[PDB]
């Protein structure tokens, strides 16, 4: 068959890049030291590095290991400071949140003060990175989408983390710090206040996410179509419309009866990803504060499908007859 | 110890200053909130114990 | 040389699946054996590819690319 | 009514089948032998909803619910009142779902590139598939499908999910799980990164791929390129989609017991004290 | 909580305050995909009746870099083909167009190519993006079967040549093309082959997209050292015409 | 004179001793505060 | 002590000038929500129990 | 002199004195307030 | 022995001091962390207990 | 001689020394606090 | 045995002198943290109970 | 002479004797703390 | 086996010295732990059982 | 002859005695160790 452009035939190497450069002077907080990787080569790029350290990131990563020491000491320390039982349950250790008695008051150390110092510094790390990643694009003359994105997924994380809980007045709303009893707190969430199918806004959400998952696999699917006509240089496209583009569009336009252009769908594709978590956390503030009870909303408000048939096995068949005897 | 100016000669007056106040603003916030969490050094709750 | 070492991960896969039936007839399960086969996999494979296959082919090039590299390093 | 530059790619040739019987535009649609195929099948499928709603007693988007037979019937045929409908429908939805696919290819065939794009839409068509046909299959029983209705379809997904306990603790779940997250994230990173290159501040030029693959390898320390990103994108949509049919397809006919208590294998190994 | 009349709160609000917003967006997105390829046109070149429910969208300006100018859009289509040889096979819109003459020699159809500007694509410095590895220092195979040197076999089994030189990315450190020196037999000359249309074996390399007697009309470089994007749309085009045009089975039903 | 980060010894010398200047003072009202909160407040 | 001025040959103003602003709203609402998450110096509840 | 940013010694001790003005109005504004907040309710 | 300034002609003292720092920092805190962590050597505890 | 980071004897007996006076006084920092914390409280 | 100091012309010391002090640490670490592990090592325990 | 870094035979000596040095140092810290600790506690 | 120092004329020294020094150590570390996984052979518990 | 690596014969002769003798002498050391570890409690 012909080619179909997923691993690449043969690979070239020549001397590393370094990186473009202005009067802001980027090279003199870049590092020195580069890697090739050809196990990587046979998909994308294979030279690794080299990074900037400014100030943003390593205060960024200090405190991100501050927290991530703490959490796991903690654990640890929970177990009687068995390796062996360390690793035997690592997934089922946690770092639990405050107890509800507490209020929004400083609880004990035994009952989440670490849990108040670790988010503390977790929340100081993550700020820190988006700042790093806006003083970034501000410094090479760029606009700042990405910054913007960012954005978007640390208002769910705020909304799920800081601002619930004050608005609740406990911190015992929040998450803890583990694998499976995140899940747990997932689970227990949606039964406690109802049905969280019945949330409008997480209906919404899910439908953006089904739509930002379709949307990626239809661009891969079409960029790797039309990339004998040299379209994943989509920026030449754009600034100088080729035959790869109207392809590609013409595809589309004769699949659905409309399309898009070369610049058109990537900001279908930055709003379907960034109105996600948006709606996540709009509709997660509502929980409690507003609502207690989703399906009790639904049936007041006339969208709670009704059911004629009766309960119970008896109804259906035999326990007996079930066993075979 | 008569000798210490020497570490301007090995580090940045600036990169120090910036990581010094970073630190010390943590390190005093952190200690501040872990003597909040007793119950013998939290002046909040001793003040109201005492009215 | 990717030949080289899509052969070793074979044997490694091969490896594997023979410690896990192994693990069955001493008294393992499942999943308990197939665990174990699964790291001997990755491990054994990677070790062989990196070392097996890093003995790329040369019987007097190699000699004067080593002694090349001693006449770079000494005077850097 | 065509674009500036649509008439020169509007030949014929090009199809699997049918020759010049079908080869035309309506509007801007392509017809074929398979956009004939799919329009029966849409509209079949489409009227006998209606019909069965109208049937029900409500007419409300809401509350229309069109559900699956009993399980006493089994793999056969049921009253088209008490649960066939839903079979006619579900032959009508493949039907047309392959159709589009089809024509899909012919559509790729005329215009001279790849086929990526229906390949990509089998593993949908898959995964479909195996929810409404191949798991039922296995079970015994066409009452395993779930029932086509708007707001009635998610409390046939949490009954399901409540069936094992905890569906979290599904291993092909998580996997499933994290490779949504993952394309996600992917996406929203390439469009802005894409959109922050040819959009610069005012009074500023344009850019291109060096400066993209700077901003990167300033950030994180490592850029895939123009062209790997597109190959992980789709590659991550593709494993999302493949082990969302396996997590759907081991939860009935392989494990019967509680999830959590799969993990008592890892929990019970010999090399522990 | 309460209610501000009937059954409205503040989920209510927030759901109707979303839906007006999710309206503008679409509306917006939709607009800002319309700077290309409009107004539209009927099959005969004139403006069409229906212009659709969606009016064209305002005036934008990219300034490019290395000096080549501003970019406006929308505006005029200065990618557009002067005299096309087609022919309407009905009196009325919405039915296909057959070729005059050769349609691989023509560019139609599938090998239909875009006017784009006469110019070599830049990279950073200024240079030509796309360079022969005979020319580019310090660069070298690392992985995979070198092609050079191996024999090229045709779509139809006939060998053409061999393989002579790679033309490679030098920012971005990809191989973009294959260069091909024709035996007398079959041409003269040197010609182009992208890297998406061949499949590199040990012993030979294969092109399944055309056959051998299509090889001596690929179109050619002017000069030796570079490639405008011009001639690479002419020649990935042309190669993309073999697909359709190359056999009257490939034209025909399947079947 | 070894360097590194292109200070004399001088310019050095006088960063050092405003530096001191100010780590003096900020040592003694660290200082008059824990005297204070051990007189309110005793640990130990 | 009387040297301090040359903070500024170090420090970039604006930079300091917008991180101080940023810091002190931040610290003047952290404190105050911190009081009024207490009992004796909620001033709301005081004026409310007093009538 | 030595200098990162820029500027002069003169232009330097012109805005640590207008910066000092400022935080010295600020601090006794603070400390005006804290005084009427301890007799309003005293702590310690 | 009296050999051991030798090092800084193998090692750069940029790096290792703030290795050095960094280690000496994290050792502290997570040792006065242990000591926090049990009931015998628990200070804040202590002084409850006592009064 | 051998020196892969460009500094000479003389400079590096130097560094040595002044690394050398303020580990000693940490030690001796160290050792007082530890003898006082075993005077509080003994833990052999 | 007199021959021994030939393995730096072979290895190059900053890696080696890196690699032993990580190692070492590490192995500290994880030594006094295995006698923590236990019941009649562990010496806080030990003197919380001679108390 | 065989070298695989650029050492030479003089220069890998001196190396060799300080390292030796440390390594005799840090034996003789472990033994100390090891017949402390069997004193303290023994465990054979 | 007067002649088995030809095999330093085909293996890389280095390479086989660093495979050499991860193996030695894994192999005593896993010996080690098999005789603490025993209970014939673990002086730990061995020394509290005699205490 | 048949080198690989950049080693004569003499120099390949040295490297194997040094090699040989450090491993016997760690060997040796294990001896004594076993030794003590069967007088102490005999396994087999
Ligand atoms: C109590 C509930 C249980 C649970 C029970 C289940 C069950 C049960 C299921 C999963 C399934 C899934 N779960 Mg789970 N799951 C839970 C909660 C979660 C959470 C979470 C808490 O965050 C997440 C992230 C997920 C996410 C997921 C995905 C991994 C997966 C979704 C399938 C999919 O997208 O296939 C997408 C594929 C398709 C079906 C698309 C089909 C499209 C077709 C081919 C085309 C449509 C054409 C259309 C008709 C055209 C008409 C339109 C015209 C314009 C008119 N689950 C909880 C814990 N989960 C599902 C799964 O894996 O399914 C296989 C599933 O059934
Ligand atoms: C029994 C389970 C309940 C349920 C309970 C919940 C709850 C509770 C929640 C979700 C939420 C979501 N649900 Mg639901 N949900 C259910 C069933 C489903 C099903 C299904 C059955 O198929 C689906 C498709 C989903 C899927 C979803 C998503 C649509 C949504 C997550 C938003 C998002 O962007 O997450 C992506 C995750 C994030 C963006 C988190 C933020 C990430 C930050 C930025 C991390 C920072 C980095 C970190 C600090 C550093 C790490 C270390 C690095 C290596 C350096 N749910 C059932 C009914 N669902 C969320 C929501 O918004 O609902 C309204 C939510 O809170
Ligand atoms: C999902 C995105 C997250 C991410 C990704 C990421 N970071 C990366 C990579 C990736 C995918 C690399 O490939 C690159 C790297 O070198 O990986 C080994 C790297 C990197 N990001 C780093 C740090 C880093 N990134 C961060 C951020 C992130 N990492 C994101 C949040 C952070 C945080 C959160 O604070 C840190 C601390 C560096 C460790 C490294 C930058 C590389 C560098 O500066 O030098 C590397 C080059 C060399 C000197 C040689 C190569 C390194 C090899 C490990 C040694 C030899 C291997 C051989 C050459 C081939 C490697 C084989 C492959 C299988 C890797
Ligand atoms: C549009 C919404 C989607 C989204 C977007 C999004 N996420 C983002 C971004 C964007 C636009 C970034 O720019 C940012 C980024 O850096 O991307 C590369 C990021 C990011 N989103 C992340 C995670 C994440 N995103 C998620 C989801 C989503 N983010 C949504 C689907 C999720 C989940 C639950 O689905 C997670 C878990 C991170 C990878 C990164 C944020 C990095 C960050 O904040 O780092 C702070 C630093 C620390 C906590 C220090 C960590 C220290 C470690 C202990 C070691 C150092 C790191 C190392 C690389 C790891 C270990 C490596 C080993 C080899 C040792
Ligand atoms: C860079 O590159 C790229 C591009 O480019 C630059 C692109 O653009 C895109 C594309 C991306 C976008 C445009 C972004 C937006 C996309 C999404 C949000 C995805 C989700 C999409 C939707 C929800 C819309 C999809 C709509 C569908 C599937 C329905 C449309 C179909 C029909 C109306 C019917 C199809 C018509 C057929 C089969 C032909 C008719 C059949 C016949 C037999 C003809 C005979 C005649 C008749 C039956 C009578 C006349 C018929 C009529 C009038 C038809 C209408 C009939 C009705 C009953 C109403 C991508 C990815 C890309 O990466
Ligand atoms: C980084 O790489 C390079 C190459 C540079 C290196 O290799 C560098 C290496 C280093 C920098 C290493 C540094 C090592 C140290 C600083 C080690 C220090 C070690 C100690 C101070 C150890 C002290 C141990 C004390 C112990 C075990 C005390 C025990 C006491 C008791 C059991 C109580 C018994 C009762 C009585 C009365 C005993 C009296 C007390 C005594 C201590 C004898
Ligand atoms: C960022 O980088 C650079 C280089 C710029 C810096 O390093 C800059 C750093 C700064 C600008 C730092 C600035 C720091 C401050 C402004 C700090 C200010 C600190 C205070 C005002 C602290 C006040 C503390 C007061 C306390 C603790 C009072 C306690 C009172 C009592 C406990 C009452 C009890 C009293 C009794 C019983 C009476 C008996 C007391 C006696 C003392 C006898
Ligand atoms: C952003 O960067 C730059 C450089 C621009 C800046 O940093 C700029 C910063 C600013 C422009 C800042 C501006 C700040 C303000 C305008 C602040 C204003 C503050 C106030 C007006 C505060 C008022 C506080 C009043 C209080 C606390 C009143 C309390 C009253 C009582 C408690 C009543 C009880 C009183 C009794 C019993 C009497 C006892 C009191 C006596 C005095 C006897
Ligand atoms: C985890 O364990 C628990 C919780 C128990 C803890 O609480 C643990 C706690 C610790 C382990 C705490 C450790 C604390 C320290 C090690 C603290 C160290 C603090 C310092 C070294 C502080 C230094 C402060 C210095 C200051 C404030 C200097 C100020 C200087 C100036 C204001 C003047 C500077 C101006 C200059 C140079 C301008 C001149 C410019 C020229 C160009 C000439
Ligand atoms: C109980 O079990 C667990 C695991 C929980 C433990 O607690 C385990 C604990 C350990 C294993 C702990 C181990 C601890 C160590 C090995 C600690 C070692 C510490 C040191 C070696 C510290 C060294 C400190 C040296 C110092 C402070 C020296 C100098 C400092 C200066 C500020 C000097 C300034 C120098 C200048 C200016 C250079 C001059 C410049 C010129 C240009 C000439
Ligand atoms: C990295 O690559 C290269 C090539 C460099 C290498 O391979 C390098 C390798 C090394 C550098 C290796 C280094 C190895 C060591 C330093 C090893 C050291 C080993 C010891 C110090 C071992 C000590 C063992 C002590 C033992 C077993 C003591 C036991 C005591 C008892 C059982 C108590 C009871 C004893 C009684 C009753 C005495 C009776 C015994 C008699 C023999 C009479
Ligand atoms: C000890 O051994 C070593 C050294 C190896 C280790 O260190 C081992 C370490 C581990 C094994 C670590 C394992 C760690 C995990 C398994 C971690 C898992 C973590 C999560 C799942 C975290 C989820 C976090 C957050 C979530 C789900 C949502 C929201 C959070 C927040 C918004 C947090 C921010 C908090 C705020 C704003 C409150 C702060 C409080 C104030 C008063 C300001
Ligand atoms: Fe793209």
């Amino acid at each position: 068959p012909e080619y179909q452009n997923i691993f690449t035939q043969v690979q070239v190497q020549g001397p590393a890049e370094l990186g473009v450069d202005n009067e802001n002077n980027l090279t003199e907080e870049r590092t020195t030291g580069t890697g090739f990787s050809q196990l990587i080569g046979w998909i994308g790029n294979a030279q690794l590095g080299p990074i900037y350290l400014g100030w943003f990131g390593i205060i960024s990563l200090v405190t991100g290991t501050l927290w991530f020491n703490i959490v796991g000491f903690n654990m640890l320390s929970q177990v009687g400071y068995s390796i062996p039982e360390f690793i035997r349950q690592l997934f089922w250790l946690a770092l639990e949140p405050p107890s509800p008695e507490y209020g929004l008051r400083m609880p004990p150390l035994d009952d989440g003060g670490w849990f108040i110092i670790a988010s503390f510094f977790l929340l100081v790390s993550v700020i820190s990175w988006w700042l790093r990643t806006y003083q970034l694009a501000e410094m090479h003359k760029m606009g700042k989408h990405v910054a913007w994105a960012f954005a978007a997924a640390i208002w769910l994380f705020l909304v799920l983390g800081l601002f619930r809980p004050i608005l609740m007045g406990s911190w015992s709303e929040a998450v803890p710090y583990g694998i499976f009893p995140h899940l747990d707190w997932t689970t227990a969430f949606s039964i406690r206040y109802g049905n969280l199918y019945y949330n409008p806004f997480h209906a919404l959400s899910i439908v953006f996410l089904y739509g930002s998952v379709l949307l990626f696999a239809m661009h891969g699917a079409t960029i790797l179509a039309v990339t004998r006509f040299g379209g994943d240089r989509e920026l030449e496209q754009i600034y100088d419309r080729g035959t790869a583009s109207e392809r590609a569009g013409l595809f589309w336009r004769w699949t659905m009866g409309f399309n898009a252009t070369m610049e058109g769908i990537h900001r279908w594709a930055w709003w379907f990803a960034v109105l996600t978590p948006i709606t996540g956390g709009i509709g997660i503030l509502l929980t409690g504060t507003v609502v207690d009870n989703w399906f009790l909303w639904a049936v007041e408000h006339n969208f709670a499908p009704d059911y004629t048939q009766d309960y119970g096995y008896e109804a259906y068949t035999t326990y007996d007859g079930f066993l075979g005897r | 110890m008569s000798k210490f100016y020497k570490i301007w000669l090995i580090f940045d007056p600036r990169r120090v200053f910036v990581a010094q106040g970073v630190f010390l603003f943590l390190l005093a916030a952190m200690i501040h909130l872990v003597l909040l969490s007793t119950e013998h050094f939290n002046w909040f709750e001793l003040a109201a114990a005492n009215a | 040389d990717m030949t080289c070492t899509i052969t070793c991960w074979g044997i490694g896969v091969l490896l594997g699946i023979m410690t896990t039936v192994g693990l069955m007839v001493v008294g393992w399960s499942f999943l308990q054996g197939a665990f174990m086969g699964v790291l001997a996999w990755l491990i054994v494979g990677g070790v062989l590819a990196v070392a097996v296959c890093g003995k790329d082919n040369a019987e007097q090039i190699r000699a004067e690319m080593a002694a090349a590299r001693e006449r770079v390093r000494g005077a850097t | 009514a065509l674009l500036s530059f649509e008439r020169k790619y509007r030949v014929r040739g090009g199809t699997l089948i049918g020759g010049d019987l079908f080869d035309f535009w309506v509007g801007p649609f392509y017809v074929g032998f398979f956009g004939v195929t799919t329009a029966f099948f849409a509209l079949l499928g489409t009227i006998l909803i209606f019909w069965g709603a109208s049937q029900q007693g409500t007419f409300n988007p809401w509350l229309i619910n069109i559900a699956p037979p009993d399980l006493s019937y089994g793999l056969g045929m049921a009253p088209l009142m008490e649960g066939g409908l839903w079979q006619i429908i579900t032959i009508c939805a493949i039907g047309a779902f392959v159709s589009w696919a089809l024509r899909e290819v012919e559509i790729c065939r005329k215009l001279g590139m790849g086929y990526h794009v229906p390949f990509a839409f089998s593993v949908a068509i898959f995964a479909y598939v195996t929810l409404v046909v191949f798991r039922p299959l296995l079970m015994g029983a066409w009452g395993h499908g779930f029932p086509y209705g708007i707001w009635s379809h998610l409390d046939w997904v949490s009954n399901t999910g409540y069936a094992y306990l905890h569906f979290h603790y599904n291993p092909a779940h998580m996997l499933a799980v994290t490779f949504f997250f993952t394309t996600t994230l992917a996406l929203a990173l390439h469009g802005a990164l894409v959109l922050s290159a040819a959009n610069p501040p005012k009074g500023e030029e344009v850019k291109g791929p060096d400066n993209e693959d700077t901003f990167f390898r300033d950030f994180i320390g490592y850029s895939i390129g123009t062209l790997g990103i597109h190959r992980v994108g789709l590659l991550l949509a593709l494993n999302a989609g493949f082990w969302s049919a396996v997590c759907i397809i081991i939860s009935g006919p392989v494990w019967t017991k509680g999830w959590p208590e799969w993990w008592n294998w890892w929990l019970e190994m010999p090399i522990w004290p | 909580e309460e209610t501000f009349f009937g059954n409205f709160d503040l989920a209510s609000l927030s759901l109707w305050l979303f839906y007006g917003f999710f309206a503008l967006l679409i509306y917006y997105l939709q607009t800002e995909n319309m700077r290309e390829g409009y107004p539209l046109e009927d099959e005969d070149g004139n403006t069409a009746a229906n212009q659709g429910p969606f009016p064209l969208p305002k005036e934008k300006t990219f300034k490019l870099q290395h000096g080549r100018g501003e970019l406006t859009l929308p505006g005029e289509d200065v990618q557009r083909r002067d005299n096309l040889a087609l022919r309407k096979t009905a009196h009325g819109n919405g039915f296909p167009m057959e070729p005059t003459g050769d349609p691989m020699l023509d560019g139609v159809g599938p090998a239909s190519w875009s006017k784009r500007r006469d110019v070599p694509e830049l990279d950073a410095h200024g240079h030509p993006k796309i360079v022969p590895m005979s020319a580019a220092e310090g660069f070298g195979v690392s992985a995979g079967t070198d092609p050079r040197g191996l024999p090229v076999m045709a779509g139809d089994g006939e060998i053409v040549g061999l393989v002579s030189d790679m033309w490679i990315d030098e920012a971005e450190q990809l191989v973009r093309y294959l260069e091909l020196e024709l035996d007398p037999e079959w041409g003269d000359g040197k010609r182009l082959v992208q890297r998406q249309m061949v499949r590199i074996k040990s012993d030979r390399v294969k092109v399944r997209s055309i056959y051998g007697k299509h090889f001596k009309n690929v179109p050619k470089t002017k000069s030796p050292n570079q490639v405008t994007l011009l001639e690479e749309d002419k020649i990935m085009a042309y190669y993309a015409g073999g697909t359709l045009y190359a056999d009257e089975s490939r034209l025909e039903p399947q079947l | 004179d070894l360097s590194f980060t292109g200070l004399t010894d001088e310019q050095a010398q006088e960063l050092h001793s405003v530096y001191m200047s100010g780590l003096w003072l900020f040592s003694a009202v660290a200082v008059v505060a824990h005297l204070a909160t051990f007189i309110w407040r005793p640990w130990f």
